[PDB]
């Protein structure tokens, strides 16, 4: 049995037809019971008439049992068109890049059309994971009348209702219109220092963020989380977008179009192999789009139910009933001080890995007030005073009477680098630090020290707490730090809170 | 089991078990048992 | 100066009357500044044929808005879907004449789709108003698993949120299922006696047959359904006393055509007074760019209120759907349907007709029947609840306390 | 300590009360592995 | 035993980015205001909003 797959691309990409055909030449028995004859095609642009004619020609002539579509522009409508074609042709159509990669809400029940993208629910889940990892439990929700907001709000409410984390949701704001006129400033002014989940369009986000800045809602302690709708094209960035704007999107940097086409062809091949193993033979495609065939056109067996269980060589590219990828390749990016989108974290296998364990402070604008109440504090593990413990397996976050603290742990002594693991620090000194925060009204980023041990001057260079404080890497050293003549000379000390001398321990 | 809000490993959904699971799912309508009252249990059901 | 308007109509006489309405609107507004030229095309059995014809005839004619209606054939399986996609490519607004499917209500799929009739999802609002009239608090939902059932359930839940109340249960069944007995068995043990059903005609007929064979049509039960449940085969098996809804001019074509052409003419006249107005693209082939002022035309249509519409005051909400339509609450009596009142945009007003509730009784049934069979759950605690195995007779031996009083056992 | 083991019924009110308490967590991690399925089993275990 | 939370000076305009976070910093139930009537109207309007 020979399986014909048509791969449609545009002239914007540099991939040629010969390269597309050579893509399916690995020669390791990719299809055990069948062989794949990939046919490629290139088109100028995307428009209804030419796209439909090309698809009909491919179905009638090449007798394709599937279709892989790669779009270059950002026209979302094409995606819907593709779905319609499926509903009229029963040929599985895969969205790869561009407009075809834009996810739609509800597909036709009889349409076997799937996309390489992430749904709004997955984006909201990734946002919640980002907020939980950084312990930004308190947050607000700002939405507009843009389509796809009711289901987003419902999913957010369902997630906040069914999560063991506190998730102190302040309120939900729905700005219908007249953002700068009236009836909207009163709602936007009642949000305090927290995290804002903004859902709108890019041009609408322009005005929303401009008014938020005009209302002083873009400070250092305000973190804005937005979906891929307002991120849009990575190349162009509005000037009024504040730095530190965390967004989630389908990655376009590491995941090249060649890998996209290879994964699509592999998905089609493994679905065909599974169907051949289960059913008898691949059904022939429809004769032609036109002619008004007198039939139900319903095949006895289709590939719709065989794409739920898909496993390619290394990755799990399974799909859901609605057509969303079970494990989409989602990337969390930020707008750095250079006014460019920089990749930060990734989300695969329901595991979120961030490059920065602690969120760095980002200057929202050139005229923003300088950071003064946010402090970096070093702390060392001491059994009576500072107890360091792993993340709670149940809540997946720091438990009560504990504070987050990142420890720089290496893979081993062999490597000259390590990662910051966010553990939970408690004890006497941690409680004292919490009380000081509650009194003086300052925020802290407590992190363990890995250079020295309680401080010692070697080669006229201090390490440990004294070294960290003197070299401007921290503002204070809360812990079991003993007051000493040289230490007091080098750095200033506070009033002692406990009498700690030197003593001798002996066995009874 | 008396009843405790426990996280199911799949899909990460809160679920009540025991008398709580029986009552909240509609399988039971009233619990006459040595059920201790506390803050967590009063959030979802009502105690006399 | 000339402004073209495209139409995809069922019959030739419909096209002729649409052209006459275009001429009437041009005479009313005045053709001295702009002349409204109307182009029309008849439906075709194949959706791909529609997708080709809309580009070959309507798009190539540089139309500003397309009026789409259902074909004369009783089939109603998403017929206007192709056009709404093609004109959605260029953000060309599409006015829906008699398309009540709510899948088009989601603007995320159909970028530019307006309609002069409310979808089946909005019918839930009517039921909510009944909630305020007959004082019903506990209800049972029988929505389907397709998009219509989900949308109706979501809208009803959203409307009940403001009352701080929720439906007792939301039963869901797959479309086109021969057997539904399990859902009715599950619903029987519940206390709520208000059943709300919204599905296809075949599913509604199956549910009605099951309820008739399951003693669900007796006294104390009230059924609230939409239009689809009281039209066609679903009417044959509908239990007596069922309350259904029908829009006044849902199946009417001429009135909707006239009102739609009037509102689109008013919107075009209002829009052309603005500056840098951009003409629509000509032809699908060779032009992949969207219409520059297409979204502006969409907001103009959505912000336009017709003065004297035949079907009523034409007004579109934020979802691009018709608002404040006349609903006729219409009840089945003696295997015949009679109007028992009329529902306006916000409130329900009855008439001299007497409502006959299911079971034949005329008194308004209570929302629920109090269940006196409490399902009791108990845990094995030795000091409180001793548990003992029984003998072969079904009961365990009776004992007595120190005072001689017998111990009560269940 | 290892020599002194104290436990309670798994998934009950006392488990919730001990889990929520801020100073009582240290013993909770010890007791969570020793919880019994019902009161009768715990009574039998403490008896012998 | 007074509880003086803070002192806020509205040196700049009453509608810019400043004088909003400063106003939001108020958590006490009693506010002692001191200005002239013309900007008093604006400050009270902003506080009400
Ligand atoms: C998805 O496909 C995989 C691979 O074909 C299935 O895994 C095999 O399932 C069969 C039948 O249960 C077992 O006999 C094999 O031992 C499995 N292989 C491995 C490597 O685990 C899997 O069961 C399929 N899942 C579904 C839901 O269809
Ligand atoms: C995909 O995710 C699952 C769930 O996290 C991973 O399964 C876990 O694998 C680790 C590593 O061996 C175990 O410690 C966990 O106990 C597993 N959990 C479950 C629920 O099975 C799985 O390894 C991941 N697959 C990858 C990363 O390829
Ligand atoms: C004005 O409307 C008339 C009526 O539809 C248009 O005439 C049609 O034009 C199309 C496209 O060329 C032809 O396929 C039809 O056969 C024409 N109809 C008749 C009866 O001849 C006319 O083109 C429109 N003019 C403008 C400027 O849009
Ligand atoms: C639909 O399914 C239900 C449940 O399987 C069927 O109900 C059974 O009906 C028979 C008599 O008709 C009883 O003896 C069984 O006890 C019922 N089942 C249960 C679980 O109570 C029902 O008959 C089915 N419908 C049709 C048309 O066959
Ligand atoms: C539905 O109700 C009818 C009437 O209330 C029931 O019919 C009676 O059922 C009883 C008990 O089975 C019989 O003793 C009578 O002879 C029946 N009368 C007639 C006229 O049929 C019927 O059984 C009920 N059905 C269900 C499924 O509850
Ligand atoms: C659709 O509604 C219109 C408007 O009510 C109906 O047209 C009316 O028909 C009657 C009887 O022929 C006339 O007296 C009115 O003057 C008409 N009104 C208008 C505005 O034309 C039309 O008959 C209805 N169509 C159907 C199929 O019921
Ligand atoms: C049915 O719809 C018509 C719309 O044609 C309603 O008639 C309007 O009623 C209002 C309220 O009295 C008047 O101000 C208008 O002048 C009437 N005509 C129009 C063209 O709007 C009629 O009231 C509706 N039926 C109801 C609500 O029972
Ligand atoms: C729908 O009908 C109701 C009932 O007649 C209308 O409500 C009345 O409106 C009049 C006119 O303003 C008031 O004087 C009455 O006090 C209202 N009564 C109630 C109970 O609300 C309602 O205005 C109608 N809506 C429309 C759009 O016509
Ligand atoms: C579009 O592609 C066709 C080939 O099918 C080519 O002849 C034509 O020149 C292309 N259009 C443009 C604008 O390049
Ligand atoms: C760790 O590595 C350093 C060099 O990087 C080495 O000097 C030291 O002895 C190592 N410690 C061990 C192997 O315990
Ligand atoms: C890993 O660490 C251990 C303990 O420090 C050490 O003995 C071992 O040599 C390390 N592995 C290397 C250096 O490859
Ligand atoms: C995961 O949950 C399922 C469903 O409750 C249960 O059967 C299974 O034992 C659980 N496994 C673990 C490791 O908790
Ligand atoms: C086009 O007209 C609109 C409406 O007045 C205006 O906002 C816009 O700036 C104009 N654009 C140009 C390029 O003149």
């Amino acid at each position: 049995p020979a399986l014909n797959i048509a791969v449609l691309l545009g002239h914007s990409h540099d991939v040629t037809e010969r390269e597309l055909r050579n893509l399916w030449g690995p020669e390791q028995a990719t299809g055990l019971p069948l062989d794949v004859n990939v046919v490629a095609l290139l088109m100028n642009r995307t428009d209804p008439k030419s796209l439909i004619t090309h698809v009909c020609d491919l179905m009638s002539g090449a007798r394709i049992h599937g279709l892989v579509f790669g779009d270059d522009t950002d026209q979302e409508a094409v995606a819907q068109m593709l779905d319609f074609i499926s509903s009229q042709t029963f040929i599985p159509i895969l969205g790869i890049h561009g407009g075809a990669s834009m996810i739609m809400a509800d597909k036709d029940p009889t349409s076997t059309f799937f996309q390489f993208g992430a749904s709004i629910q997955q984006q909201a889940t990734v946002m919640l994971k980002i907020m939980q990892d950084y312990d930004w439990h308190v947050f607000s929700l700002v939405t507009t009348i843009f389509p796809g907001y009711r289901d987003f709000i419902s999913f957010i409410k369902t997630t906040v209702d069914n999560s063991f984390v506190g998730w102190d949701m302040q309120n939900v704001i729905t700005l219908d219109t007249s953002f700068e006129d009236a009836k909207t400033q009163v709602q936007l002014k009642k949000i305090h220092s927290s995290v804002i989940l903004l859902y709108c369009s890019k041009d609408e986000a322009v005005l929303i963020l401009s008014e938020a800045r005009s209302l002083g809602l873009t400070g250092y302690d305000f973190f804005w989380i937005v979906p891929s709708l307002v991120s849009g094209n990575t190349e162009l960035i509005p000037k009024e977008f504040p730095s530190g704007l965390i967004s989630v999107s389908y990655d376009d940097w590491d995941y090249s179009l060649e890998a996209r086409v290879r994964d699509g062809l592999g998905i089609l091949t493994t679905a065909a192999s599974s169907m051949l193993e289960k059913f008898s033979y691949i059904p022939e495609a429809k004769a032609s789009c036109y002619g008004q065939a007198e039939k139900p056109e319903t095949p006895l067996h289709t590939l719709h139910q065989f794409m739920v269980n898909v496993t390619w060589d290394g990755k799990d590219l399974s799909f859901t009933e609605e057509g969303y990828q079970v494990h989409p390749r989602l990337v969390v990016i930020v707008l750095n001080k250079d006014r460019e989108w920089e990749k930060v974290g990734k989300w695969e296998n329901q595991t979120l890995s961030l490059r920065h364990a602690v969120w760095p402070r980002y200057k929202s604008f050139s005229d923003c007030e300088p950071d003064d109440n946010h402090l970096s504090i070093v702390t060392l593990e001491e059994a009576p005073f500072v107890i360091v413990e792993d993340i709670d397996p149940l809540t997946e976050t720091c438990v009560r009477n504990t504070v987050p603290c990142r420890k720089f742990v290496k893979i081993n002594n062999s490597t000259n680098e390590g990662m910051n693991v966010k553990k939970c620090c408690k004890g006497f000194c941690i409680d004292i630090l919490k009380k000081l925060s509650r009194t003086v009204k300052f925020t802290y980023d407590l992190y363990l020290v890995t250079n020295g041990k309680h401080g010692k001057k070697v080669n006229n260079v201090w390490n440990g707490m004294i070294g960290e404080v003197v070299y401007q890497r921290a503002v204070m050293a809360v812990g079991s730090l003993t007051i000493n003549e040289e230490r007091s000379e080098v750095v200033d000390f506070s009033v002692p809170f406990v009498e700690t001398g030197i003593s001798v321990m002996v066995s009874r | 089991k008396f009843g405790t809000q426990e996280r199911v490993n799949n899909s990460n959904k809160k679920e009540w078990n025991g008398m709580m699971g029986e009552l909240l799912s509609g399988q039971a309508d009233m619990i006459v048992a040595p059920l201790t009252i506390n803050n967590e249990r009063a959030q979802y059901i009502e105690f006399s | 100066k000339i402004v073209n308007i495209g139409a995809v109509l069922s019959t030739r006489k419909h096209e002729q009357m649409f052209r006459e309405a275009v001429n009437q609107a041009n005479k009313r507004h005045g053709s001295w500044k702009i002349q409204l030229n109307a182009t029309s095309v008849t439906h075709k059995p194949n959706a791909i044929q529609m997708a080709l014809s809309v580009c070959e005839d309507l798009i190539s004619s540089q139309v500003y808005a397309i009026l789409v209606s259902h074909p004369p054939t009783p089939n109603d399986h998403f017929t206007p879907t192709p056009v709404s996609y093609t004109a959605g490519f260029y953000r060309i607004p599409v006015l829906g004449l008699t398309t009540r499917m709510s899948i088009y209500s989601d603007k995320s799929i159909h970028l530019s789709f307006l309609r002069t009739v409310p979808p089946y999802s909005h019918q839930s609002s009517v039921w909510f108003e009944m909630m305020r009239v007959y004082n019903w608090n506990h209800i049972i939902l029988l929505v389907s698993d397709d998009h219509e059932g989900r949308a109706a359930q979501k809208r009803l839940e959203t409307l009940l949120e403001e009352r701080e109340s929720k439906a007792e249960k939301v039963l869901q069944f797959d479309p086109g299922t021969k057997n539904v007995t399990a859902l009715l068995m599950e619903a029987r043990e519940l206390e709520a006696r208000v059943i709300i059903l919204s599905a296809s005609e075949d599913d509604a007929a199956t549910v009605y047959r099951a309820a008739a064979m399951l003693n669900m049509t007796g006294s104390g039960y009230v059924w609230l359904v939409g239009e689809r449940e009281i039209s066609g085969n679903a009417l044959r098996y509908a239990p007596d006393g069922i309350i259904g809804l029908q829009l006044i001019n849902g199946k009417n074509e001429s009135a909707h055509i006239s009102d739609a052409v009037g509102v689109v003419a008013q919107a075009v006249h209002e829009l052309l007074e603005k500056e840098n107005i951009t003409d629509p693209p000509r032809g699908c082939v060779g032009n992949t760019n969207i219409w520059k002022t297409g979204p502006l035309f969409k907001r103009v249509l959505m912000s336009s209120k017709y003065a004297d519409g035949v079907t009523g005051r034409v007004e579109f909400n934020e979802d691009g759907d018709r608002k404040f339509a006349n609903y006729s609450i219409m009840n089945l009596q003696n295997r015949k349907l009679v109007q028992v009142g009329i529902y306006n945009g916000t409130h329900v007003i009855p008439n001299d007709r007497k409502i006959i509730w299911p079971g034949g009784e005329t008194e308004k049934p209570r929302g629920y029947q109090m269940s006196t069979r409490l399902k009791i759950v108990t845990i094995h605690q030795e000091p409180f609840v001793y548990v003992k195995p029984t003998m072969s007779d079904g009961t365990c031996k009776e004992e007595f306390t120190v005072n001689g009083d017998p111990v009560k056992k269940v | 300590s290892d020599k002194f083991i104290y436990a309670t019924v798994k998934q009950s009110s006392v488990d919730i009360y001990f889990r929520r308490q801020v100073e009582l967590s240290t013993m909770y991690r010890h007791m969570e592995k020793h919880n019994y399925e019902s009161a009768a089993e715990a009574i039998q275990a403490v008896r012998d």
